[PDB]
């Protein structure tokens, strides 16, 4: 019989335990490893950050003042691995998050929460 | 109103990232910043606001700096400076769709107005490469170019390639500005010249030099389209090249005298006879005609 | 309200696809082909110690494998990406030794049903 | 025997990678080849050649080198030495498992062998650890200074704790090495201290100073361990002093003439009675020896 697919886990790995990583995320002064491929495959917000020539790209990193560091965190769970487990607690903020940096399924997640 | 005067103070400094990118300093700004800032005022619904602000910042630079510098090199380099411009165009463009990423999918198609890129599109095709002045400039230099390189000149293809697909381009996903522009006018200049050209051609008295120049001419009229031209071009231009050639002055080139398919048949001219079936098997009556002279030839003996 | 379903699997997809944001070539019968060394090392073990340590991949980013058909390759990397492996069935035999070689589970029992 | 020929061949390649990673110059080496060449021997059953070769090489190893590198530095740095050939050596067979990984996963455990790092410990172990000469040093040097440090010395307590971590380890997840290598003599050498120390403190001649002496003690002991020795190791420590100072001597401790337990009871000295009750609490028939010395005090009034 055949294994569930692990990709989600797996990836959520590499969040979790900083491996290989390539770019620095300040959130509110703390600072967050995470790798710009991935940011990138998942929100086109976040895409277009690290494609041009700005200050992001060079420095490799991002100054992200707007976002809550636990509301960060839920987030790039999400760009990892497509789940939120915490969701239920934030739903409103991680939604104008979701928002914000494109990621859609998430923005309906959120959504779906706030229906009750 | 002070929370209208934090909306004007958001805008300021988004016109300023916007004309610092059109001057080609990018490295300074920070692209979440500007989208965040642009970002915001959309969420408060200034959408409008920014969308016409954007629009008037990209047409007075189009129109004070760009259409200016292609209007200071009318007779010099005017390709170039028309291609560059045309360059750092999208180069720009592409930094201000990603920046103004975020009303381009919350508050462009809920008013029925046009993506910022297209915009940027729009106004470039608008208020450069269709101000009169420019629009008629590069017609003829395009043209004229063509028209040398058909009289033996070399000439740079290059810069007709990079022209023509601008035009496309600007066409928005289809070929409206290039046909209108470009091919159309090409197809009413080749039509006046191969009309003189095949005149020119006959006055030689001669049917398998008519034949040969014009193969010619046909083998090059493709080649022209499909390494130059849009490629769309072709079946136009194949057209135009074979109705002015060979289908108006079919029946003149079987029957010419002592040059005449009759001359070739009793001379037994075989390599000549070939060339002249590649040629009327194009056309529609092509065939059809040489079978009918070759008949009345037949038919005496 | 309709959760639309997961894109994980796709979007990931599109890095190999496209090669956007590339770190690291593989030269697979003298066939380059642009990957991502956290990706890799996340669904293999091999591929991680691999870029773990300070042999020569590491300090070139840049790996030679002689002994991987390409079009079995590039399945293989199809599955590191987005855990599908569409052309299986044609290739199963082969796909089944390359997955057993870098450590690929799931790819190993997928191309054991046939 | 062509095949034979092929996979000597690929073992040879192999073998003298393992030996330039053993001399840490690993970076012109490259992992895709000699992982490949290692899996290429067990998927065609010669798991066998391969675990037996890297039980050589790394024997070799560690004899010749490894051993020769500590035993030159007997009274002469000698834990920093022993230390940095561990490190090393952990360094090592982390490169060199990471190679053969396929064989921990295909071949190892269904072959009841040691996987690739733990074959690794065993050979340190037994070759380098636990060669004559290196063993006794190692637990001298380590007994000396912990016997130095309790008269008032003060000594590297990082070396000490680094030298037992490595003990546990080479027990493979069990404390077996470092329970009989240093654990087992350290108890041995420390209760003869504090059966020396215990005649001293009875001559200060009194029961509560020699009680406070003995709680004092145990403290030592503890913050030691937590400091310098493995935690599993603080309750046989306790055990063992407090048999050496109470158990031992409590019937002593309990009837002393002038200080004793009576000379407490009547002098109404509370909370030296109360520091004497903590400290016979704690072993086997304390309370029951101070009970007696009482009763027969209470039984005797009338």
């Amino acid at each position: 019989k055949v294994p569930e697919c692990r990709l989600a886990d797996e990836l959520g790995g590499l969040w979790e335990n900083s491996r290989f990583t390539d770019c620095c995320l300040c959130v509110a002064g703390q600072e967050f490893q995470a790798h710009k491929a991935i940011l990138a495959a998942r929100s086109p917000v976040f895409s277009a950050m690290f494609e041009h020539e700005m200050e992001e790209s060079k420095k490799n990193r991002v100054e992200i003042n707007d976002v809550e560091p636990e509301v960060f965190k839920e987030m790039m769970c999400f760009i990892y691995t497509g789940k939120a487990p915490n969701l239920d607690k934030m739903a409103d903020d991680l939604l104008a998050a979701a928002d914000k940096y494109a990621l859609e399924r998430l923005k309906v997640m959120c959504e779906d929460a706030l229906c009750s | 109103t002070m929370d209208e005067k934090y909306v004007n103070s958001i805008w300021d400094l988004l016109k300023n990232a916007i004309q610092e990118i059109q001057r080609k300093n990018n490295s300074g700004l920070s692209f979440e910043e500007l989208y965040r800032n642009a970002y915001t005022m959309v969420l408060h619904k200034h959408g409008e606001k920014l969308y016409t602000g954007l629009r008037e910042v990209v047409t007075e630079h189009l129109i004070n700096k760009v259409r200016e510098d292609v209007l200071n090199s009318l007779n010099n380099n005017f390709l170039q400076t028309l291609n560059q411009a045309w360059n750092d165009h999208q180069t720009a463009m592409v930094m201000i769709r990603d920046i103004l990423m975020y009303m381009d999918r919350v508050y462009v198609q809920q008013n029925n107005v046009e993506n910022v890129y297209n915009l940027g599109l729009i106004i470039f095709r608008d208020q450069v490469v269709r101000y009169g002045c420019i629009r008629d400039h590069l017609r003829q230099t395009l043209l004229d170019m063509i028209a040398r390189e058909r009289k033996g000149e070399v000439v740079d293809r290059g810069a007709i390639r990079n022209a023509c697909q601008m035009l496309m381009i600007l066409g928005l996903e289809g070929r409206s500005v290039y046909e209108e522009d470009f091919e159309a006018p090409f197809l009413e200049m080749s039509a006046e010249f191969f009309q003189m050209e095949s005149q020119k051609f006959l006055a030689e008295n001669s049917a398998s030099v008519y034949i040969k120049k014009v193969e010619a001419r046909i083998n090059e009229e493709i080649e022209r389209v499909m390494h130059c031209l849009d490629k769309s071009t072709e079946e136009p231009i194949v057209k135009v090249v074979e109705r002015e050639l060979i289908s108006k002055h079919m029946k003149t080139i079987v029957e010419m005298e002592n040059s005449g398919l009759v001359h070739m048949l009793k001379n037994g001219k075989t390599e000549d006879l070939g060339c002249m079936y590649k040629l009327f098997s194009r056309v529609p009556n092509g065939l059809k005609t040489m079978c009918e002279c070759m008949s009345s030839y037949l038919r005496e003996q």
